């Protein structure tokens, strides 16, 4: 087949709220993941579980590419057993993951003058997420200035995950 | 923000030939952060290249763009009639957005050709109406780089001397013409005036006189 629409996802015309973050699916197609990893445009390419050199050999069912965008400092938050407001209220990753979480600024794209606001996320929550959980229902906006610090700039950010079913395999690679 | 410097600032060259130009930025830019533009005379701009590397809707494959970082290209590797025309490169990576200074892809097949030079006093109605203008015309030459001179007698004139820029023609030889505006009075208290011209060499001359 094709390649997998990692390019649609990785770059999309301006990404959703960390809060409310999006989840999309990949699957019934050859998928490279030599194009990322090889890749010097991210500032951030972590992975658990699995080397991402490897996954050029390996099949999976499906592959979910969860993306948001957050601030700087809190990119370490995004991993297993993490504490913080966004791996607390936001988004929040299994102890046992199997995947990887790739990052980079993005002030040029999510900052305005004055302040970017149109960038939220959870502030206030009585408990914590489970693995994958999104909240709906208060809040807090980010508010991104380009004369911000590094740690204050608009980071988007993206999460793959990779299916282990007991099912017809459709995202290979090479 | 960022700086964009183009390079050359013209280009002439024939239809068939090859015409390369290259874009330059002050900072970084990533592959898929760029864009090339066309611009005819007396008219809206036309988008050629996006992301650096992608030809936009129904553009000719005698164009293709390249590059990397801060130094850029674009390649016309058949050029036609249609080729002519300014050439812009700009940025989208950071904010400011900006764009390149231009660069003019002449058309040369064309010999070294020197002007026909014509010249024309002040219409005695402008004289009447308290004013003095004389004409000097430059037309059908090559190159578009030229340089003229006003003499009130043997005497250099030096301001009130106005003149239109490479103004290009369909057989795509150039034309530009001189205005210099005087009074009546040193307009009549002077017994002749000229216009002396040097193109690629040769200094000309030509007169007119109050009778």
């Amino acid at each position: 087949t094709n390649l997998c629409p990692f390019g649609e996802v990785f770059n999309a015309t301006r990404f959703a709220s960390v809060y409310a973050w999006n989840r999309k699916r990949i699957s019934n197609c050859v998928a490279d993941y030599s194009v990322l990893y090889n890749s010097a445009s991210f500032s951030t390419f972590k992975c658990y579980g699995v080397s991402p050199t490897k996954l050029n050999d390996l099949c999976f069912t499906n592959v979910y590419a969860d993306s948001f965008v957050i601030r700087g400092d809190e990119v370490r938050q995004i991993a297993p057993g993490q504490t913080g407001k966004i791996a607390d209220y936001n988004y929040k990753l299994p102890d046992d993951f199997t995947g990887c979480v790739i990052a980079w600024n993005s002030n040029n794209l999510d900052s305005k003058v004055g302040g970017n606001y149109n960038y939220l996320y959870r502030l206030f929550r009585k408990s914590n997420l489970k693995p994958f959980e999104r909240d709906i229902s208060p809040l807090q906006s980010y508010g991104f200035q380009p004369t911000n610090g590094v740690g204050y700039q608009p980071y988007r950010v993206v999460v793959l995950s990779f299916e282990l079913l007991h099912a017809p395999a459709t995202v290979c690679g090479p | 923000e960022i700086v964009l410097t183009q390079s050359p600032g013209t280009l002439s060259l024939s239809p068939g030939e090859r015409a390369t130009l290259s874009c330059r930025a002050s900072q970084s830019v990533g592959n898929i952060y760029l864009a090339w533009y066309q611009q005819k005379p007396g008219q809206a701009p036309r988008l050629l290249i996006y992301g650096a590397s992608t030809r936009a809707t129904g553009i000719p494959d005698r164009f293709s763009g390249s590059g990397s970082g801060t130094d850029f290209t674009l390649t016309i590797s058949r050029l036609e009639p249609e080729d002519f025309a300014v050439y812009y490169c700009q940025q989208y990576g950071d904010s400011l957005w900006t764009f390149g200074q231009g660069t003019k892809v002449e058309i040369k097949g064309q010999p070294k050709a020197n002007p026909t030079v014509t010249l024309f006093p002040p219409s005695s109605e402008e004289l009447q109406a308290n004013k003095a203008t004389l004409v000097c015309l430059i037309d059908n030459f090559y190159p578009g780089a030229v340089t003229v001179a006003w003499k009130a007698d043997g005497s250099p004139v030096k301001a009130g001397v106005e003149t239109t820029k490479p103004s290009k023609q369909s057989n795509n030889k150039y034309a530009a013409s001189s205005y210099l505006s005087l009074t009546p009075e040193q307009w009549k208290s002077h017994r002749s005036y000229s216009c002396q011209v040097t193109h690629e060499g040769s200094t000309v001359e030509k007169t007119v006189a109050p009778t």
